[PDB]
């Protein structure tokens, strides 16, 4: 009856855990720091950029 | 060029095949398609007792040129075949079990 | 041989066979081949712009003649 | 084969279009369609019929006009819903 | 013992077929190159 | 008499490894061909199809483009302008 | 879909042949029967029912294979070789 099956497979793979992570992660991250930025006036990866003056 | 013989045969036979093949796909209709067919039938039965070979080579060529004018731009191919629309579409894979090329990686 | 390209390229060959140019579609297709595909035995010699040739070339039209078919092309 | 054909007809299409579009990025120096249509009535005429015969040559590619037809043709051997 | 391994792994532990695996490089490329690279984009982001 | 040392235990040369089984049945035909089109200069000849092709596109075709591209240097500026205006120079 | 065995292609074959008039007669038909002899055939009308047994079974045939059919045995079992119907 209908279409002949094949076997079951997993949903979450491991190209799917990885890919998810790491671009969920990403969009996280951005929306913490533009949270910390209305609070401190400054974006929380600035905080580690220490470059010399122009001076 | 040679009377009554295999290869003679032979070439006519496939010359009928072609003409008969020709002519089906420029008559769209069933009878103008039967009574042309019928006619070309008299046409071929009104020869095929010529016994030299200086005529019957003449009218040989002239009908292969006769033939070639009427050629068609589409001949009807059935689709499953090599002119045709359905040709190689799922063409199965053979059966191959993996070769490997190295040691330590698939 | 038959091409005028073909013909330019005579002289540079030298220890190759300098095959006849036929195009690979306008082989019988009820011929059985090794490649049905590309209609080519297996060990058969390949021309010199064997690309031009090949299954994988221009279609190569055959019922007009192409000077014929440009004069009515323009004519048109 | 065929796809082949159809793609690189649109392609030739693509390349007057990138040609007409370096034109309006020179002219304009935007490529938002309210500030090229907001001064596109004062603009050289020369220069318009030099962008828009670019464009129309694109246009000409994708829709299929006479100098360019014979891809439509010849992309009847993908199926019947494409 | 390395050749004894993947010579047998290449005939035929040996007898048994499953994935879980790691090659020699996925150490320092999953858990060095690939989080450098991350935050070589995010400093990029970041820097504009 | 002179013979290099007793001493010297040579042996073959291997490369080492996995003799991989061979996944492409070799073509004796394409094989000569394609050995024929890549060493194609060592057997290459000036004719007249060659002198043709030889100064149609090293020559002639750098002078054409050359005499376009000095002639028009200065000329065209499109950047902003209307109805009536120039758009060259000289 | 629709399949067919080959007592369709040998009660196609007949049928096809029943309705040509050209033959001796309707009943010295069988499958061993050659059609230039037994059913008093000449060398092209041989080909006119290549040419309806080819159009019969929406089929194309090549010159070097329609010569050879020339028993209906032949003719049942190259039709039956391919694949489309
Ligand atoms: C958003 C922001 C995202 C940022 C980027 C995220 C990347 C994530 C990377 C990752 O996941 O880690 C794995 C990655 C390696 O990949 P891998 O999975 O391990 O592959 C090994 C296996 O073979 C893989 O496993 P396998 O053996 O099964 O192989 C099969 C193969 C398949 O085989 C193939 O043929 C692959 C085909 C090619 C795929 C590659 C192209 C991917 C295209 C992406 C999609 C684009 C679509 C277009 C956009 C449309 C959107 C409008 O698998 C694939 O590769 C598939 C890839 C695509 C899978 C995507 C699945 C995503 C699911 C997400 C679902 C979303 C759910 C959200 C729910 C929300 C709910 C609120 O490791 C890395 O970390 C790479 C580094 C990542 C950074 C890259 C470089 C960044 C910086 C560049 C430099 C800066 C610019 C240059 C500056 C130059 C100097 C100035
Ligand atoms: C491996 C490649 C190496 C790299 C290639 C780049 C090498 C540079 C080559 C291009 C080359 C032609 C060479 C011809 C032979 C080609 C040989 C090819 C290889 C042989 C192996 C183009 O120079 C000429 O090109 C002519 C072609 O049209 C043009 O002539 C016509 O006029 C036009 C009026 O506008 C018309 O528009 C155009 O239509 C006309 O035709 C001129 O534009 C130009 O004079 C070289 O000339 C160069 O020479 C120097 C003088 O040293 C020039 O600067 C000068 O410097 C002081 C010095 O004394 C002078 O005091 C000073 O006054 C001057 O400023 C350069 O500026 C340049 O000119
Ligand atoms: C001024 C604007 C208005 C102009 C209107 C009139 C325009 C007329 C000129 C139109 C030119 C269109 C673009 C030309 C490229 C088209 C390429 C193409 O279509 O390739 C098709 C060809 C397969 O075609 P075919 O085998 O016959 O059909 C298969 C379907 N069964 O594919 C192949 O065979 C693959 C191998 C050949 C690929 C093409 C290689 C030669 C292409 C030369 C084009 C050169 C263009 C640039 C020339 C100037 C260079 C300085
Ligand atoms: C302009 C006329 C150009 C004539 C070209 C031609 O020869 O046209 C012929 C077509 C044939 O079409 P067919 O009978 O359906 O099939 C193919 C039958 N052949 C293979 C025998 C040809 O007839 C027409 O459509 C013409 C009728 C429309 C003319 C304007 C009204």
């Amino acid at each position: 009856h209908g279409p002949e099956l094949t076997p079951a497979v997993p949903f979450f793979q491991p190209y799917v855990l990885k890919w998810a992570g790491v671009s969920l992660g990403l969009v996280a991250f951005y929306q913490f720091n533009s949270s910390y930025e209305a609070k401190n006036g400054h974006t929380w990866v600035e905080t580690f950029f220490h470059p010399k003056s122009r001076e | 060029p040679v009377p009554f013989s295999a290869a003679n045969k032979k070439l006519v036979t496939s010359m009928y095949r072609q003409s008969l093949k020709l002519a089906r796909n420029w008559i769209s209709n069933r009878q103008l398609f039967r009574q042309k067919a019928v006619e070309i039938r008299h046409k071929f039965d009104q020869n095929a007792q010529i016994s030299n070979p200086r005529l019957l080579a003449r009218t040989l060529d002239e009908t292969r040129a006769h033939l070639y004018e009427f050629r068609h731009p589409d001949p009807i191919v059935p689709p499953s075949f090599p002119g045709g629309t359905k040709y190689e579409r799922n063409v199965p894979p053979r059966m191959e079990k993996i070769m490997q090329h190295n040691l330590y990686e698939p | 041989i038959r091409a005028s390209f073909d013909k330019a390229e005579e002289p540079m060959l030298g220890d190759y066979p300098d095959i006849d140019p036929f195009p690979a579609q306008l082989k019988n297709p009820y011929k059985k081949y090794d490649d049905q595909q590309d209609r080519r035995n297996l060990e058969e010699p390949l021309s010199v712009n064997d690309d031009l040739y090949d299954m994988w070339s221009p279609d190569r039209f055959t019922h007009f003649k192409n000077q014929d078919a440009l004069k009515y092309f323009i004519g048109f | 084969k065929s796809a082949l054909s159809a793609v690189l007809m649109n392609r030739f299409g693509d390349a007057f279009f990138v040609l007409g579009l370096c034109v309006i990025a020179y002219v304009f120096g935007t490529l938002n369609y309210s500030t090229i249509f907001a001064t596109a009535y004062l603009i050289n005429t020369d220069l318009l019929v030099l962008i828009m015969l670019a464009l129309f040559i694109a246009a000409m590619a994708k829709s299929a006009q006479f100098g360019l037809h014979n891809w439509l043709t010849l992309a009847m051997e993908g199926p019947t819903p494409v | 013992l390395k050749d004894y391994y993947y010579n047998g792994r290449r005939i035929l532990w040996e007898i048994k077929r499953e994935g879980a695996e790691k090659e020699d490089w996925v150490n320092q490329m999953y858990f060095l190159y690939a989080p450098s690279l991350i935050l070589l984009l995010i400093v990029m982001v970041y820097k504009s | 008499e002179l013979k290099p040392s007793s001493a010297i235990q040579r042996g073959p040369l291997n490369k080492g490894g996995w003799d991989a089984p061979h996944a492409l049945h070799n073509d004796g035909a394409i094989d000569r061909y394609a050995h024929w089109r890549t060493f194609y200069q060592e057997r290459f000849k000036y004719t007249r199809a060659t002198g043709k092709s030889t100064l149609i596109f090293l020559v002639a075709f750098p002078a054409l483009i050359g005499y376009v591209a000095y002639q028009s240097e200065g000329l065209f500026e499109f950047a902003g302008k209307r109805r009536g205006e120039s758009v060259t120079t000289r | 879909a629709h399949v067919l065995t080959k007592d369709m292609i040998q009660e196609r074959i007949v049928a096809l042949l029943e309705s040509f008039d050209k033959v001796n007669d309707a009943k010295n038909i069988t499958a061993t029967a050659n059609l230039t002899s037994d059913l008093g055939l000449d060398s092209l009308d041989v080909v006119e029912v290549v040419m309806a047994i080819e159009e019969e079974f929406g089929l194309e045939i090549p010159d070097h294979d329609a010569d050879e059919i020339k028993t209906v045995q032949q003719a049942i079992d190259y039709v039956s070789a391919q694949p489309a119907a």
